[PDB]
């Protein structure tokens, strides 16, 4: 199963908001099920799909060259394979990632909004940052203090929450393995992590 | 300012663990004591990119111009997160010595580094920035020229 990966063009700086669309029948659908995250901090972000093009066939060349991904069912070994910079003192990266996404955006958006006082944008940003704690060994100081994400205190608290859920850890997550394409960079795009809990 | 904490974190910049050095750089930036400037400049050359980012951030926070020449070098760091942190720090320090290196950084491969360099130039501002922008508008091309034309229309 092949997918396009794209950013929605709304973010002006990292992290960008990412979606996937089935390559078979691509639509610019912003539904929770299509929300994905950057699994590789150091690699390139998927190209934007501008909202001005509501239909894929309306995208003018060369910007319809979106990066193409293969969707795979995630498990610990393959999470570690495609994120070699993963947090090494975590034995089961899969359960940690599953914990983050179970408690993060969008699955847990209501509690994040109510109890941590975030809007969906903040919830999504904080979920991305927490994923990177595990996928890329990013330190709390880089995420909260020195990396330029400009977190407010509610975001910092929500991030701690997500990181604790991951550390303190059925369902799995999809992994989208970058295959080819992407006009912007034509290579070395991020692999993407699904945000939907997949029963198996 | 707690001189005891400053000494403790300065010592921690030599810790074998990169995570400890990150915390140390970050702590020293928050304290703001200029006694940390020479150790943080050394830390700009750390093997670990998160230490270099945090050292750059801390030096931006302290705002001591002793950091300007080493941060200019960090503008061409192999790592884009370090380049961004250096550009942002140079903007915060506000020394005009940084204008021409920041102008070159407008042609960085990473769009967020470019955006950060553009914002740092805006934060420095003044006539050297203005002059550099007109030169760009006339002889430059690409994103740098876009930044310049926008700058001149807004100033």
């Amino acid at each position: 199963a092949l997918y396009y990966g794209w950013n929605d063009g709304t973010r002006q700086s990292s992290p960008y908001f990412l979606y996937v669309s089935p390559k078979n029948a691509p639509k610019r659908e912003l539904k929770d099920e299509y929300v994905v995250y950057c699994f590789n901090k150091k690699l390139y972000w998927p190209d934007q799909w501008e909202s001005i093009y509501s239909n894929f066939n309306d995208i003018r060349s060369p910007y319809n060259d979106l990066p193409v991904y293969e969707k795979k069912l995630g498990y610990d070994g393959i999470f570690k394979q495609y994120a070699p910079d993963y947090k090494k003192d975590i034995s089961d990266i899969a359960s940690a990632l599953v914990a983050v996404l179970s408690n993060g955006y969008p699955t847990n958006k209501s509690q994040l909004s109510t109890s941590y006082h975030l809007n969906n944008d903040s919830s999504r940003k904080v979920t991305q940052l927490a994923i990177w704690y595990f996928s890329d060994s990013l330190t709390k100081e880089y995420l909260k203090d020195t990396g330029g994400y400009n977190l407010n205190d509610m975001e910092k608290k929500a991030l701690d929450f997500l990181i604790s859920k991951g550390e303190d850890s059925n369902y799995s997550l999809d992994i989208y393995v970058y295959q080819s394409g992407g006009h912007d960079h034509m290579k070395d795009y991020q692999n993407l992590l699904g945000s939907t809990l997949i029963p198996k | 300012t707690d001189p005891e904490k400053v000494e403790m974190y300065i010592k921690n910049l030599q810790d074998d663990s990169s995570v400890v050095r990150v915390t140390a750089a970050t702590a020293l930036g928050k304290i703001g004591d200029e006694r940390a400037v020479e150790p943080l400049i050394k830390a700009l050359k750390d093997e670990d990119w998160q230490v270099r980012v945090s050292a750059a951030w801390a030096l931006g926070k302290i705002g001591d111009e002793r950091a300007v020449e080493p941060l200019i070098k960090a503008l061409k760091d192999e790592d884009s997160d370090v380049r961004m942190a250096a550009a942002k720090a140079l903007g915060k320090i506000g020394d005009e010595r940084a204008v021409e290196p920041l102008i070159k950084a407008l042609k960085d491969e990473d769009s967020d580094v470019r955006r950060t360099a553009a914002y740092a130039l805006g934060e420095i501002g003044g006539e050297r920035v203005r002059a550099a922008m007109e030169k760009l508008a006339e002889t430059g091309t690409g994103f740098a020229r876009k930044v310049a034309v926008n700058y001149l229309e807004t100033h």
